[PDB]
């Protein structure tokens, strides 16, 4: 069992070209900038990111 | 490469049916699915890249 995983949903994360699954993060300015995401599988209908 | 990828996908052939055009060359290519081969573990699981 993996300890504090995070879990992303389904179609909140997308892919762009050359693959890199990126999710629309938002900053603490109410900024907004999409982060590269290193999904490599899938519970239910969530991601699972390991690190991004 | 994503910068050719993209001129020779999406604003290749807009550019090149307009009046006038008559030939063209682009410096780097399209995307493709390159797929590198590992000669180690084609000798461990017997196979050939055939």
């Amino acid at each position: 069992v993996k300890q504090k995983a995070i879990l992303a949903p389904q179609q909140g994360v997308t892919r762009d070209l050359k693959g890199q699954a990126t999710a629309l993060v938002v900053n603490a300015q109410n900024k907004v900038e999409l982060r590269v995401i290193k999904a490599d599988r899938v519970i239910g209908d969530k991601w699972l990111v390991t690190e991004g | 490469e994503d910068l050719s990828n993209y001129i020779v996908s999406n604003i290749q052939d807009p550019l090149s049916r307009t009046k006038g055009v008559g030939d063209f060359q682009v410096f780097g290519s399209q995307y493709s699915m390159r797929i590198w081969l590992d000669p180690a573990k084609l000798n461990s699981y017997q196979l050939t890249p055939g």
